[PDB]
C-alpha cells in the first residue's frame, strides 16, 4: 500500500525532501530526515493511533519511560537541523526527540517516548516547531510588552528596568540591590522567562558586584551612565569573577575615547556588543567594526532590520524627538547625521547574511519593537535571498543553510552569549520545553501556540463562549500556564551563581524555577552557531563606506517586505 | 445593557469589519484579517436578521471575491466560523473556502 | 510565481507504509445491525464480536491502512480487508483482554475468543 | 392595616400563591410558602428595619447566633421547593433559611439568623435565588471560559484539560500525575470551584490509580483514548476503590463492541454517561438507551438542547469540520449521518421532560457552550410546556413541578453524581454559600450577582467612575471575591480522599478550600432528584425511532426560542 | 490621548449604539441591549453638545418608541443612567421609562 | 483574524477617531483627545494606503487647523506619534506641532 506524497504531507506533515514556504517569503525549508516508521505515525483522535492497547501503552506508570506530553509529527527548524520528529516532554523538559508511541505493537519507538495513561497530546502535523526566542535586549518599561513578545514566539526576556523611569527608558538597567530585589518580585507575575541586568558603572568593584550578589544575571554598560574606560574595566572584572555576561552600548560621542580605546579597556575579555550597527548607540561612526573581533558577541536590534525605503526618515526623526534635538541647532543635526547612516545599515544586512553579526534582539520600547525580533530576522533573510541569491552552501534548491544561520540569531546564540544555553535556546534533549508551534502561512508572524515548561502559555484561539475553540474572534490569549501558581513552574528566573548560593530566592520568597547563569567568560565569536566569522571590518571615517576583505559592502533598501501588510490589521 | 464576555468581544469583530469596509471603499485590496472580519461580521448580522444557518453557509461564499483581496489571501482562508444568536438561540456557522 | 503563504512543494515519489511486513487478505462480515468502524492499529482478533471472520488470521495483525484511518462495515456488509503484522515486541495488552501478552499464544487467544462469543473461531 | 398584594410584592417580593414569569418564557413559578412574619419583614436602608436596637441586634458578638450575611426576602427556586425566605450565611456556608432579624423586638426570628454588628446585607426582594450551577462536562481549553460560565450562574466546573492541546480539545482529561499537579496549581487562579478528571484508560490498575492519588477527583473514559472493554473495566475498578465518579464517552464506532458490550464491561457499577443522546459521542445509533438503566447517571450536553430548525444543519457541519471529514468520502458522510440524528435529538427533549435524563452539562469548547447550560435547560422546559402542555402533576396553573425537575438537572443532580452534594448543588443549611441572584426578567440568561463562599465573585454592574454603580455600561465584572488571597477562601478544589490523606494540597502549596469527593459508588438513577425514571429505551437500528413503553417518542423542532434575540447583542 | 478607564469603557457604548443604529436602519425591531445602547450614547453625545441634564431627561424619553423595539422591551427598561462630561464637569443623567 | 495585542489596542484609536469625526460633523470644536484620535487614525490609515513616512509627516500638519479645536488645544499637542504597518513593515511616524 502506497500514499501519494501530497496526501502524505496533508495527513502527517511533510517528509524527507518535501519543501515548505516560510509565510509569504521566497524562503523554502526542506525536510532533511524523518524519525518516523512509515505506517506507524502517531496521531490522536477518533479511531486514531494513540488509543489504549494500540499506539498508547496501557501497562506503564508515568516513571516507566512514559511522557507527560507528545508533540506528534513536528517539522523542527533549529540550529541542529530541519527535520521531522515527535517531541517528548516530561517534568517540563524535552526528554526525547524521535518516535513516540507503544513498543508493544510499533516499530522504531524511542525507548523513553512511550505514550501512556499519563500522556497529553499536541498535534504538530503541518506545523513548524522552533525553540522559543531569546531576547537579550529588553527594556522593562510597560508590562503589556510581555504578551507582545509571546505573540511573536519570544519566551525569554533578558534586560533591565523598573518601568517608565528615564533610566529604564534609555538603558537595560535595574540599578542596585533594592531595585533588583523589587524587579525579581515583580517577575513572579510575568509569564515569560526573565534575567535582570544591573548597572555596569562604577570606579570601585563593590557597588557593581553587590548587584550580582543581589540577584542580577549580568550587567549593562550604557553611555547614558558613562561608558568610560573605568566603567568598562570594573564591569568586566566583576563579570569574570561572577561568571555573568556584560552587554555594552559604547560612547557614541567618543568623549573619553574612540572605538580603539573601548577595545583597549575590554582588553580581550568577552563582551556582548548591543545594536552593533550603531543606530541604536555606539562610537560614531565605526562601532560596527566590533563585529570582526574574536572576543565580541555581536547583536543587532530590530528597527534597522532590514534596510527599507522608510528606515532613514523614520530613524533620523525618532532620534531627534527622543533626544529633544532641534533641527535648527547645527551640533544636533551633525550628531544625528553621524549616528543614523544608510552606509552602515545597508552593510548590516550583508553582515547578517555572512554570519558576522551573530544575534538579533529587540531594544523593546527604548529603540525597538518587542514583538518583531523573529519577524524581522526572516524579512532580512528573505531580502538577502532576493538581492544576493541562494548562499553557495545551499543544495536541492532549498534555503536550509540560510534558515539555520538565521534561526540561530534569535534562539541558540543569545542563549550562549548570556550563559543560559544549558536550559533554553534550542530543541535538544535535556533542555526546558519552551516550544513555539507555527502554521507555515503565519511562520515568524503570529505564533499558533507557545509552550512554556511543557504547558501552553499563549495561543491564537477563538470565542471562549463557542461550542469549539476556532470561531471568531481568534486573537492571542494567555492560557492556563499563566494562571494561579502554574506561572511559577512554567517560567525561569535566571540569576548569578553567587545570588543563588547566598539564598536570594528564599530571602525574597521567589517561587519560580531558578536558572543558573554560567559558562559566559570562556566563549567567543567562534562559539556562535552558524555565525562564527571574524574579519577586519573597516568603516571609512569620511564616507562611512564599510569594507570586509577589501570589498565595499553596499546594498539597496527595498520598498516592500513580506510578513507585513498581508497579515496586520494596523 | 448587561453585556456578557462574548458580547464584549464580538463588538471588536463589528469594529474591524467597519474598518475593513472603509479600506475597501477607498479602493484597497483587503488583507487576511480584514477579509476575515468582513465575512465574520456578515455572518453575525445575518443571524441577527433571522437568516438560517444554511442561508449563511451559502451567502458567506459570495461576500468577497479573489479581486477584493491581496494575492494569497483566498488560499490562507480555509474557513471562517462564527457563533451568533439566531431566533432559535446560539448556532455555529462555518463558511468553507469563502473566497474562491 | 503566485505566492500561496506556507505552501508545500512535495518531492516526487510515493510512501510505502508497513514496508517489509507480511500482508494477508481476509473476508470479514458485519453480522450485526449497527455499523462498525475499525481503526488502523487495533489488534484485529479483538474487534467487535459480531464481525465474522477467521479469528486466527487476525492474531498478531492489524489493518494495512494509513495510520489513523479506519475500515467501515455497514450493517450486514461483507468485504475483504488487507492486514499487516504488528511490530515492536508483538505483545498486546487490554483492548478486549483476549491477549494480555505475546501474540504467539494463538491457542490461548482463540480459547478466550470462543468462550466470550467472538464470531469465527474455527 | 392591610397591604394590597401588588404593592406587597413590589416592596418585599412575592408571597404565598403569587406567580412570577421566568424571563420571556411561558413558565410560571408560584411561591409555595413564606417564612416571614407579615409586618416584620427584614429590609435595609434609610429609615428601614435593619438598624441598631430595631431589626439589627446591638448586643450579640459574632459567635452568638449572629450572621456574616443576610439575603433578605429571597424567592428560592431549588429541588427542595419554590418558597420565600431570608438566607443566612456564616463562615462562607448557608447556616439558616428562615427569618432574619432581631429577637429583641420581632416575632418568628430563626434563632441563628440574628442580624448583628457583624452582618452584611444583600437585598434579594424581587430576585430569584438559585444554587450555583454544577457543570460536570468542562474541557479546560481557554481560561476566558470561566467568566463565560459565571455570567450564566455556573459556580463549579468538573472536567479536564491542559489548555488547547488536542487531547484536551477532544476529551475532559488531565492526564497523569504531572499534568494533574500542574492544573491543580493553575486552579489557584480560577475564580470558580474545580474538580479534575484523569484519563480513564489503561490495562493495568497502577497508571490509572496514580492519577487519583495525585489529586484527580474522578476519571473520564473517552473513545479518542480507546473506550475499550479493558479501559472501562480498569477505570471502574479504580473508581470503586477510590470513591470517585467515572464519566464515559463510549465507542461511537462500535469498534470493540456495541452498547450491550459496554454495559457488560460496566457490569452493574455506577457510571456517569456524558451526552447520552449521542451527538456529542457514543455507540451509534443507540447510546441513548443507557438512560433507561438503574446504574447509569445520564447527562445531556447543551448544543442539542432543545431541538430547533438550525440544530441538524449546525451539528452535521460542526462534526464534519472538527473531524476533518470530507463531504465526497462516503464513509465520512455515513459516519456523520449515523451520529447526528433528528430522531434521537427530538426524543432527548421528551426524555428530559419525563425525568429519564437527569442532568445537563456544557461540553464547554469541545462540543458545547460554557455559558448556556442554565439558558438551554429553561429553553427546553419552555418548549416542552408549549408542545406537551403542563405536566399532569402541576396544580394552581403553575409550572412548579417542571421547574423543580429542570432546576435539579444543573444543580443537585450533577453534585450527587460527582460525590460533592455534601458541599454544593442546593440551597440547604450546612452547604457552601454558592448563590446566584437573578432579576426575573433575566432569569436563566444573565446572572445579577454570583456569590461564592459568601462573598460576591461576579456581578452585572456599571461604570466604576460613576457616582452610583448602575450607570452604563452595565456588564459582567469580577468582584472582590476574585481578588488577592480572597480567591482562595471563596472557591473549592475537589479532590479524591486518597490525595487528601497523602497531603497533596500541602505538597503543591494549594491555598484553596479543599473539598472531599465521596459517596459516588452506591448511588444510582433512583438518587437523581425529580429525574429518577428507569425504563426500557428501544432505538430502532434501521429508522433510529425511539420507543419507551411501546410509545414512539417524536417531537417537532421550533423556529424560535425565548431567552434569545430579546437579550443578546450578538 | 491620555484615556482613563471610564473613557475606554464608554467607547464601547458608542460602538454598540452604532451597531444598533445600523440594525434599526435595515428595518429590525431592536432588542434590550440595542435599545439601551442607543439611548445611552444619545445622552453622552448630548452632554458633549452642551445640553443640560434637564434637557436630556426630557429628550431621552423620545429617542425610541414602542414600535422601534421588540415586545416586552419597553417594560424591561425602567430607566437608563449615564454619566458624561458636561461643560460644568461630570453629571449623572437618569431617563425614567424611556420607551412608553 | 489572529489579532495580536497591538492590533486590538489600535482598533480603539480608529473608534475614537470615528466618534470625533461625528462630533466635528455636527459643528463642535474638538477637544484634546478627539484631535489626537483624528490625527493618529489618519496616520495609521495613510500607512495602510501605502504612503511614505515623509508624506505622512507633511500631511499630518494639515488634518486639523486651529479653528477645528477648542482654545489651547493646538498648544497642548506638541506632537503625535503612531506606528503602523507600511508596505515595508512597521514604522514610526512623528507629526510635529500638527495644529498651528
Ligand atoms: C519619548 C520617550 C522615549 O523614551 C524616547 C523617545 C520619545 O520621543
Ligand atoms: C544588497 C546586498 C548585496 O550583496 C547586493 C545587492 C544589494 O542590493
Ligand atoms: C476545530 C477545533 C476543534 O477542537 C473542533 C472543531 C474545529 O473545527
Ligand atoms: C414534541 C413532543 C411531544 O410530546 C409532542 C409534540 C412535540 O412537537
Ligand atoms: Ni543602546
Ligand atoms: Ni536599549
Ligand atoms: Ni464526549
Ligand atoms: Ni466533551
Ligand atoms: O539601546
Ligand atoms: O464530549
Amino acid at each position: 500500500m502506497k500514499i501519494n506524497r501530497q496526501q502524505y504531507a496533508e495527513s502527517y506533515g511533510p517528509t524527507v525532501g518535501d519543501q515548505v514556504r516560510l509565510a509569504d517569503t521566497d524562503l523554502w525549508i526542506e525536510v532533511e530526515k524523518d524519525y518516523t516508521t512509515y505506517g506507524d505515525e502517531a496521531n490522536f483522535g477518533g479511531g486514531k493511533v494513540l488509543r489504549e492497547g494500540m499506539g498508547e501503552n496501557g501497562t506503564y506508570t508515568r516513571t516507566e519511560n512514559v511522557l507527560d506530553l507528545l508533540l506528534t509529527n513536528a517539522l523542527i527548524l533549529d540550529y541542529t537541523g530541519i527535520y521531522k520528529a515527535d517531541i517528548g516532554v516530561k517534568d517540563g523538559y524535552i526528554v526525547g526527540i524521535g518516535k513516540g508511541g507503544n513498543p508493544d505493537i510499533m516499530d522504531g519507538v524511542t525507548p523513553n517516548m512511550i505514550v501512556g495513561t499519563a500522556t497529553e497530546v499536541i498535534a504538530a502535523e503541518g506545523k513548524i516547531v522552533t525553540a522559543g526566542g531569546i531576547d537579550t535586549h529588553v527594556h522593562f518599561i510597560n508590562p503589556d510588552q510581555v504578551d507582545v513578545a509571546l505573540a511573536n514566539g519570544i519566551t525569554t526576556l533578558f534586560g533591565g528596568g523598573t518601568g517608565p523611569a528615564e533610566g529604564s527608558k534609555a538603558t537595560t538597567v535595574t540599578p542596585g540591590p533594592w531595585n533588583i530585589e523589587k524587579m525579581l518580585k515583580s517577575t513572579e507575575g510575568l509569564p515569560i522567562n526573565v534575567g535582570i541586568l544591573g548597572k555596569g558603572h562604577g570606579s570601585s568593584i563593590a557597588p557593581i558586584m553587590e548587584q550580582i550578589d543581589a540577584g542580577a544575571a549580568g550587567l549593562k554598560i550604557h553611555e547614558d551612565w558613562g561608558a568610560t574606560p573605568a566603567s568598562i574595566d570594573r564591569s568586566l572584572t566583576v563579570a569574570d569573577e561572577a561568571d555573568v555576561q556584560v552587554a555594552i552600548h559604547s560612547d557614541t560621542l567618543n568623549e573619553a575615547g574612540f572605538l580603539e580605546d573601548t577595545l583597549r579597556a575590554i582588553n580581550g575579555r568577552v563582551i556582548h556588543s548591543f545594536h552593533v550597527e550603531g543606530a541604536g548607540g555606539g562610537h560614531a561612526p565605526d562601532i560596527m567594526a566590533m563585529a570582526g573581533h574574536p572576543n565580541v558577541l555581536p547583536s543587532s536590534t530590530n528597527p534597522t532590520r532590514p534596510f527599507t525605503v522608510n528606515t532613514i526618515d523614520e530613524h533620523l526623526d525618532m532620534l531627534m524627538v527622543c533626544h529633544h534635538l532641534k533641527q535648527n541647532i547645527p551640533e544636533d543635526v551633525a550628531f544625528a547625521d553621524s549616528r543614523i547612516r544608510p552606509e552602515t545599515i545597508a552593510a548590516e544586512d550583508i553582515l547578517h547574511d555572512l554570519g558576522i553579526i551573530s544575534m538579533m534582539s529587540t531594544d523593546a520600547l527604548a529603540m525597538g519593537r518587542a514583538g518583531e525580533m523573529v519577524l524581522r530576522t526572516w524579512q532580512t533573510a528573505d531580502k538577502m535571498k532576493k538581492q544576493r541569491g541562494p548562499l553557495a552552501e545551499e543544495k536541492n534548491g532549498s534555503d536550509n543553510f540560510r534558515a539555520k544561520r538565521y534561526v540561530s540569531k534569535y534562539t541558540i546564540n543569545p542563549a550562549i552569549a548570556q550563559g543560559i544555553a544549558h536550559e533554553v535556546g534550542s530543541i535538544e534533549e535535556g533542555k526546558f520545553a519552551d516550544l513555539v508551534l507555527w502554521e507555515p502561512k503565519f511562520f515568524g508572524v503570529k505564533a499558533d501556540r507557545v509552550i512554556k515548561g511543557g504547558i501552553i502559555a499563549y495561543a491564537q484561539i477563538g470565542d471562549p463562549s463557542a461550542s469549539i475553540p476556532t470561531p471568531q474572534p481568534v486573537m492571542g490569549r494567555r492560557m492556563y500556564g499563566t494562571v494561579g501558581d502554574l506561572i511559577h513552574d512554567t517560567n525561569i528566573t535566571f540569576m548569578s551563581k553567587s545570588s543563588i548560593q547566598q539564598g536570594v530566592p528564599a530571602k525574597l520568597g521567589l517561587k519560580r524555577r531558578i536558572g543558573t547563569v554560567k559558562n559566559c567568560r570562556n566563549i567567543g565569536k567562534k562559539d556562535m552557531k552558524w555565525n562564527d566569522v571574524t574579519t577586519d571590518i573597516d568603516i571609512n571615517p569620511e564616507t562611512y563606506e564599510v569594507k570586509v576583505d577589501g570589498e565595499v559592502l553596499t546594498c539597496e533598501p527595498v520598498k516592500e517586505l513580506p510578513m507585513a501588510q498581508r497579515y496586520f490589521l494596523f | 445593557m448587561h453585556l456578557n464576555p462574548a458580547e464584549k468581544e464580538k463588538l471588536q469583530i463589528f469594529l474591524a469589519s467597519e474598518l475593513a469596509l472603509k479600506r475597501k471603499a477607498r479602493g484597497l485590496k483587503l488583507n487576511y484579517p480584514e477579509a476575515v472580519a468582513i465575512i465574520t461580521s456578515f455572518i453575525m448580522e445575518g443571524a441577527r436578521d433571522g437568516k438560517t444557518v444554511a442561508m449563511l453557509m451559502e451567502e458567506g461564499k459570495h461576500v468577497l471575491t479573489r479581486d477584493d483581496v491581496m494575492e494569497g489571501v483566498p488560499e490562507m482562508i480555509d474557513d471562517i466560523q462564527a457563533e451568533a444568536t439566531f431566533p432559535d438561540g446560539t448556532k455555529l456557522v462555518t463558511v468553507h473556502n469563502p473566497i474562491s | 510565481n503566485y505566492i500561496v503563504p506556507g505552501e508545500y512543494r512535495v518531492a516526487e515519489g510515493e510512501i510505502e507504509i508497513n514496508a517489509g511486513r507480511e500482508k494477508t487478505t481476509i473476508r470479514v462480515s458485519n453480522t450485526g445491525d449497527r455499523p462498525i468502524q475499525v481503526g488502523s492499529h487495533i489488534h484485529f482478533v479483538e474487534v467487535n464480536k459480531e464481525l465474522l471472520f477467521d479469528r486466527a488470521e487476525g492474531i498478531g495483525r492489524r489493518l494495512n491502512i494509513p495510520s489513523g484511518t479506519a475500515a467501515r462495515f455497514e450493517p450486514g456488509e461483507e468485504m475483504e480487508v488487507e492486514l499487516t503484522e504488528l511490530g515492536g515486541n508483538r505483545e498486546v495488552f487490554g483492548i478486549s483482554d483476549l491477549t494480555n501478552g505475546s501474540v504467539d499464544n494463538k491457542e490461548l487467544i482463540l480459547q478466550r475468543a470462543k468462550e466470550l462469543g467472538y464470531k469465527g473461531v474455527e
